[PDB]
């Protein structure tokens, strides 16, 4: 017997584009869709119905199978805020396993009402055919409804094991289930695996492959400096550059005895020893620079903003903020080619996120849309999908990380 | 009959309540024998003075266009159109044209009441009427109808998933690839399938035959091409003639490989007028003649084999020019294209090639399902070098480097560390060496690449230079071969000129 959702007031349903989707994703949804109808899951709609949100299929780590990825973030903007908290001791955890509960969904159905706005279509190769349409009958993987409203019927069948194990410490978001400990990574994997059957046999692969973040080893990546033998005019003028850019987060930074050593118009490969005064100053804005600046905190409020950088050589560098300058954190990423390495970082950023914050970042990616939208897919295989936006970095930028 | 799909007004919406305007004896006259047929016909059906909703009628028309504003959306008829390189071969293709489309189609009983018109009478009532069918005219007949149509057809379409069928609006595109016999069977039997359900269909000797000119296409089962186009023969043109002639032209580079039109664009440069007319130039005429030359030969699209690979083949025709063609056999066509696109005022052919295979690639996906393997005029090195050192993300699926002149390379390098005795410039319009020397030479932009065009120009085969600007830095380490700008072209002379540059930024 099924609880009523709505949209927020005045709001009306998604009406999004279905990107173009190659014939091999198009028959794994057709499979797919076919059987979830046969059970009643879904069902074909009508002219009537003019929602829509796109559909995507993405492959699972050691499965042979496809999972079908309906891109709710439209609808999950329009859907009526519910009246579970972030434990921040998750954070600290040893070990963290990802699971995925999303087809517990699949046994609850969704208030009739609503169902139209669950509308998907799977397109056809060339326009050939009209395309075949579905909604949801029961609550789908990806709406932010869904954990909502199984919430109660969550909490009951993890009671037992929350208390007959408290030292296990359990978080779910969406399609996922956090599970952190901080036991030898032995006794991990089969309290996890218990878990599993605990909950299979209280009527689910893992993600992440069958792995563990480990949380407890996430680090800031401090601005660095050149360490070098000897200094050129040119080594100098970056330095200074540099400095003066991280200056306007750490205001002690001081370069006067730096740009000292640099008066007159001096060949830029020119050797320039350093003096007393300038090597000691170098000393003190290296010391400041080996923390992160001290005041920033996280405002529940406030978005969570994750730019990238290309940086090369299959590395990239990334930050999540909600003021600029203010980051929350920073880190790198390295190993393919460029869209793969951009996607499983997005992903990899969004866990972490997730796993410390409990929410997902709003990404500005250095990527044309297009190729974005043609190859993410491909190698995406998280269960929900964060926001994102295209931009253009600055190559200073790039410059200044690393 | 047919099963109805409910229908609804907007939310917080009445039904119309437009009063039907005078009519004519002689138009009331027409109107009645013509609403007479139809509730014999079950279409309408005389209704009593308790509906209070009216649309009006002329001479039959009924204005839909009230009810329309207060009738929900449906979903998007014809969404998108198959592009015929996207077709298999069939021995036969039928088209068959479907009369009475929406008059057969049942509408939402709950909804009938708002499709209430009326026949004023001739001495000082008239009666009153609803449809009990989909109104020609109405908001969603389109697609009901649609939708409609596809359940019929599905069955005839799992008894037979040899037979290819393609709804168009009000036509009906069957193909097969049966004995010529044969396929004229199945077509009878479908239109018996639509008879079943009061559809119908003309008879074959009453069918239009192959090719089918479709959307500006010309179709044939096995193979296609786009509606002949004629070329003016005109001693003067006109702006508006100008503009048809390269929209024209534009539309058959799709099948016509060697279309050029820069020429011909070059004439709209400050015209004044849509009747403004413009001489054609030595260079405007060598172009229409060569077009209307590349015209005069038929040349017919392939239709698309699956079990054969998709091979993409990618051409430099001049700068910012790319021509491509997509075949699985060698020459064989399934369709060619041009790629003129310039994505920011500056670009290098190393990105402005991705940007073309980007477009392709989508392009095919589309029409295909699938991507192209890719023939490219670059080796995997250059490209290599470029991705590697470009700050945005990007990627090219298969491709293999063909040796098709002109070959796409990098004009110059910036150094990625200061040269050794090489001099040393400070720019910020005008410079000052390290070895003394000097020059004090526009919007403030425009003002800083000139320093470095100075510097550049002055300076010897190796050079050194400091600049402020994260502009004119942005710009150059770009290492565009082309701009919008002239500025930026004589750089990037100098830039090609040299042996090793090395440009640096200071705050
Ligand atoms: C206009 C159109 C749109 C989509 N498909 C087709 C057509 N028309 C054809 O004439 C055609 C030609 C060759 C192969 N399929 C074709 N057909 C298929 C239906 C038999």
């Amino acid at each position: 017997e099924t609880v009523p959702v709505k949209l927020k007031p005045g709001m009306d349903g998604p009406k999004v584009k279905q990107w173009p989707l190659t014939e091999e994703k198009i028959k794994a949804l057709v499979e797919i869709c076919t059987e979830m109808e046969k059970e009643g899951k879904i069902s074909k709609i009508g002219p009537e119905n003019p929602y829509n949100t796109p559909v995507f299929a993405i492959k699972k780590k050691d499965s042979t199978k496809w999972r079908k990825l309906v891109d709710f973030r439209e609808l999950n903007k329009r859907t009526q805020d519910f009246w579970i908290p972030h434990p921040a001791g998750l954070k600290k955890k040893k070990s963290v396993t990802v699971l995925d509960v999303g087809d517990a969904y699949f046994s609850v159905p969704l208030d009739e009402d609503f169902r139209k706005y669950t509308a998907f279509t799977i397109p056809s190769i060339n326009n050939e055919t009209p395309g075949i349409r579905y909604q949801y009958n029961v609550l789908p993987q990806g709406w932010k409804g869904s954990p909502a409203i199984f919430q109660s019927s969550m909490t009951k069948i993890l009671e037992p094991f929350r208390k007959q194990n408290p030292d296990i410490v359990i978080y779910q978001y969406v399609d996922d289930l956090y599970v952190g400990s901080d036991l030898e990574i032995g006794q991990h994997r089969t309290k996890i695996e218990e878990l599993r059957q605990h909950l299979l046999r209280w009527g689910p692969p893992f993600l992440w492959m069958g792995y563990e973040l480990h949380p407890d080893k996430w680090t800031v990546q401090p601005i660095v400096l050149p360490e070098k033998d000897s200094w050129t005019v040119n080594d100098i003028q970056k330095l200074v550059g540099k400095l003066n850019w991280a200056s306007q987060i750490y205001p002690g930074i001081k370069v006067r005895q730096l740009c000292k050593l640099l008066r007159g118009t001096k060949a830029l490969t020119e050797v320039i020893p350093l003096t007393e005064e300038a090597e000691l100053e170098l000393a003190e804005n290296r010391e400041i620079l080996k923390e992160p600046v001290h005041g920033v905190y996280y405002d529940p409020s406030k978005d969570l903003i994750a730019e990238i950088q290309k940086q090369g050589q299959g590395q990239w560098t990334y930050q999540i903020y909600q003021e600029p300058f203010k980051n929350l954190k920073t880190g790198k990423y390295a190993r393919t080619n460029d869209v793969k390495q951009l996607t499983e970082a997005v992903q990899k950023i969004t866990t972490e996120s997730i796993v410390i914050w409990g929410k997902t970042p709003k990404f500005k990616l250095p990527i044309q849309k297009e190729t974005w939208e043609t190859w993410w897919t491909e190698y995406w295989q998280a269960t929900w999908i964060p926001e994102w936006e295209f931009v253009n970095t600055p190559p200073l930028v790039k410059l200044w990380y690393q | 009959p047919i099963e109805t799909v409910p229908v609804k007004l907007k939310p917080g919406m009445d039904g119309p309540k437009v009063k039907q305007w005078p009519l004519t004896e002689e138009k009331i006259k027409a109107l009645v024998e013509i609403c007479t047929e139809m509730e014999k016909e079950g279409k309408i059906s005389k209704i009593g003075p308790e509906n209070p909703y009216n649309t009006p009628v002329f001479a039959k028309l009924v204005d839909f266009r009230e009810l329309n504003k207060r009738t929900q959306d449906f979903w998007e008829v014809q969404l998108g159109i198959p592009h015929p390189a996207g077709l298999k071969k069939k021995k036969s293709v039928t088209v068959l044209d479907v009369g009475d489309a929406y008059f057969s189609v049942p509408l939402d009983e709950d909804f009938r009441k708002y499709t209430a018109f009326t026949i004023p009478s001739i001495n000082n009532p008239g009666i009153r009427y609803q449809y009990n069918v989909l109104p020609q005219g109405w908001k969603g007949s389109p697609a009901i109808f649609q939708s409609s149509m596809t359940k019929i057809l599905e069955p005839f379409r799992k008894q037979n998933p040899d037979i290819v069928i393609y709804q168009y609006v009000d036509d009906l595109y069957v193909g097969s690839d049966l004995e010529i016999g044969q396929h004229r069977t199945k077509i009878e039997e479908l239109r018996q399938h639509l008879l079943r359900w009061g559809l119908t269909t003309p008879d074959k000797k009453h069918q239009k035959e192959p090719p089918f000119l479709w959307m500006g296409y010309e179709l044939h089962p096995d193979k296609w091409t786009v509606q002949p186009i004629v070329l003016p023969e005109k001693d003067s043109w006109t702006v508006n003639d100008i503009q048809k002639l390269v929209g024209k032209l534009n539309w058959a580079s799709q099948i016509y490989p060697g279309i050029k039109v820069r020429q011909l664009c070059k004439l709209l440069r400050g015209t004044k007028a849509l009747t403004e007319v413009i001489p054609l130039t030595e260079e405007a005429e060598l172009e229409l003649a060569e077009n209307r030359e590349i015209l005069k030969e038929p040349v017919h699209g392939v239709y698309y084999d699956p079990s054969k690979d998709l091979i993409a083949e990618i051409q430099k025709q001049g700068q910012g020019q790319w021509t491509y063609q997509i075949y699985q056999e060698p020459f064989k066509n399934l369709k060619t294209g041009k790629y003129a696109r310039m994505r920011g005022a500056h670009t290098n052919d190393v990105k402005q090639l991705t940007e073309a295979v980007q477009k392709i690639t989508t392009e095919s996906i589309v029409i295909w399902g699938k991507t192209p393997k890719f023939k490219l005029p670059i080796q995997k090195e250059t490209w290599e070098t470029w991705w590697t050192e470009y700050w945005q993300a990007t990627w090219i699926p298969e491709w293999e480097f063909v040796n098709t002149p002109p070959l796409v390379k990098l004009w110059y390098q910036l150094e990625k560390e200061p040269i050794v005795g090489a001099e040393t410039f400070y720019v910020d319009a005008g410079y000052v060496t390290n070895r003394g020397r000097q020059k004090v030479v526009t919007t403030n932009q425009k003002t800083e690449l000139q320093a470095i065009y100075l510097a550049l120009q002055d300076s010897g085969l190796e050079v050194n230079i400091v600049t402020d600007s994260q502009y004119a830095l942005g710009i150059i380490q770009a290492q565009p071969d082309q701009s919008e700008s002239e500025l930026v072209n004589q750089i990037i002379e100098q830039l090609i000129k040299k042996e090793k540059v090395y440009l640096a930024w200071v705050p």
